[PDB]
Order: structure tokens, then C-alpha cells, then sequence
């Protein structure tokens, strides 16, 4: 059985930890709602 | 139960002990989760029950008590954050530039950060608060690390 618990408010933090990279991928989409890489 | 606004962890006593499943966002009295973390069950929230009212498992997107209330969308220019809430640990902001992804239907942000199965759900935000959308469904590239679409809904 599934329950759910309050874990905070949806704000922007000024300063917040910054990480990350940004990739550009070509990726499919399947009807299961699974991606997949494209090469 | 509660309805106040926030993030808040899916967690369920079918398995050893408390397990977090994964997480999700209470918008407008509306609660809003990944398709694949509750694969369209019933929640309990105290002693109240939510049930489903859509759902897709191709978009990998649920809502909860009404419709899917969120739409805010990725600018395709600045950095947003990731409000990851891991299972046993703290909610906490990260902060990056969401890549892409490239379909054949169309371009969709995508965030570069791992954090375990059960964060799925947690919210990405621009820099005014707003959810553009729900992290926890992409792909594993070369190195093994992982990548999220930006998956948000539309508000019907
Ligand atoms: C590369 C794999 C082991 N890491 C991984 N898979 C995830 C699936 C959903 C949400 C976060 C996830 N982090």
C-alpha cells in the first residue's frame, strides 16, 4: 500500500549546489514510455 | 489528508521496512507523480485516500484527485534546479543547464544528474518556482551515468 509524506515547499534556492553538464542526445521514444539512445 | 502545496515522497510497507519508491508535486489540490512510480494505484495520505484521474503510461505521467494542473516549460536558454528528494535524505536544490533531447516528434530538456530510482517524480523549477516538469525518465549513456527528460504534462 502506497502513502505519501510531506518532504517541502517547491521554492528556487539562491546559491543552491551547481553541477551538471548539458548533452545533446538523439533519442527515441517507444509506446511503453522507454527511451532509447539513437546512433 | 494533506493538501498543501509542496513536494512530497511516495513510499510503500509491501517490501523490507519503509521503502521510498519515489516522489511527487501537490499543486492546486492536484497531486502529480511518474506513471512508472505508482503504476496508477491508489495513495493514502494520512487517513484520506487519492485516487487516479489520468494517467499515461507513454508520457510516464499521473495525476491524482484532478487534472494534471502543471505547466510551466523550460525557457530552451537558462539553468533551472533539480529539488532531488532522495529516500532517507533531504530535500535539496541542484542547480545546472539542462541538455536536450532530439526526437523525431520534437526537442525536450534534459537533466544531467543521478540520484537513486526512488527520487523519480522530484520537481524541476525555473527560476521563479514554477515546475516545468518531473524527473525520472531518460536514458544511461557510455559511462554508465544516467539522463532525465524535463517531462511535464499539459493542462487540459
Ligand atoms: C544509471 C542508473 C543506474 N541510474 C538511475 N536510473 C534512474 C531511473 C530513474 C530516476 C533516477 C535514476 N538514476
Amino acid at each position: 500500500d502506497m502513502y505519501i509524506e510531506r518532504a517541502g515547499d517547491i521554492t528556487w534556492e539562491k546559491d543552491a549546489e551547481v553541477t551538471g553538464n548539458s548533452p545533446r542526445l538523439d533519442v527515441a521514444l517507444d509506446e511503453s514510455g522507454d527511451f532509447s539512445l539513437v546512433e | 489528508g494533506e493538501t498543501t502545496d509542496g513536494v512530497y515522497r511516495v513510499m510503500t510497507r509491501r517490501l523490507l521496512g519503509s521503502t521510498q519508491v519515489g516522489v511527487g508535486v501537490m499543486q492546486e489540490g492536484v497531486f502529480h507523480t511518474m506513471w512508472h512510480v505508482t503504476k496508477g494505484a491508489a495513495l493514502r495520505s494520512g487517513e484520506g485516500r487519492l485516487d487516479p484521474y489520468w494517467g499515461d503510461v507513454k508520457q510516464d505521467l499521473v495525476s491524482y484527485c484532478g487534472p494534471w494542473k502543471l505547466d510551466a516549460a523550460w525557457d530552451g536558454l537558462s539553468e533551472v534546479q533539480l529539488l532531488a528528494v532522495p529516500p532517507g535524505e533531504r530535500a535539496k536544490n541542484i542547480q545546472t543547464l539542462p541538455g536536450i533531447f532530439k526526437t523525431k516528434d520534437g526537442d525536450i530538456g534534459a537533466v544531467a544528474l543521478d540520484y537513486p530510482a526512488g527520487t523519480s517524480g522530484s520537481p524541476i523549477l525555473d527560476k521563479c518556482g514554477r515546475v516545468i516538469g518531473l524527473y525520472g525518465n531518460g536514458v544511461v549513456i557510455k559511462n554508465g551515468s544516467y539522463v532525465s527528460a524535463i517531462t511535464q504534462g499539459k493542462r487540459e
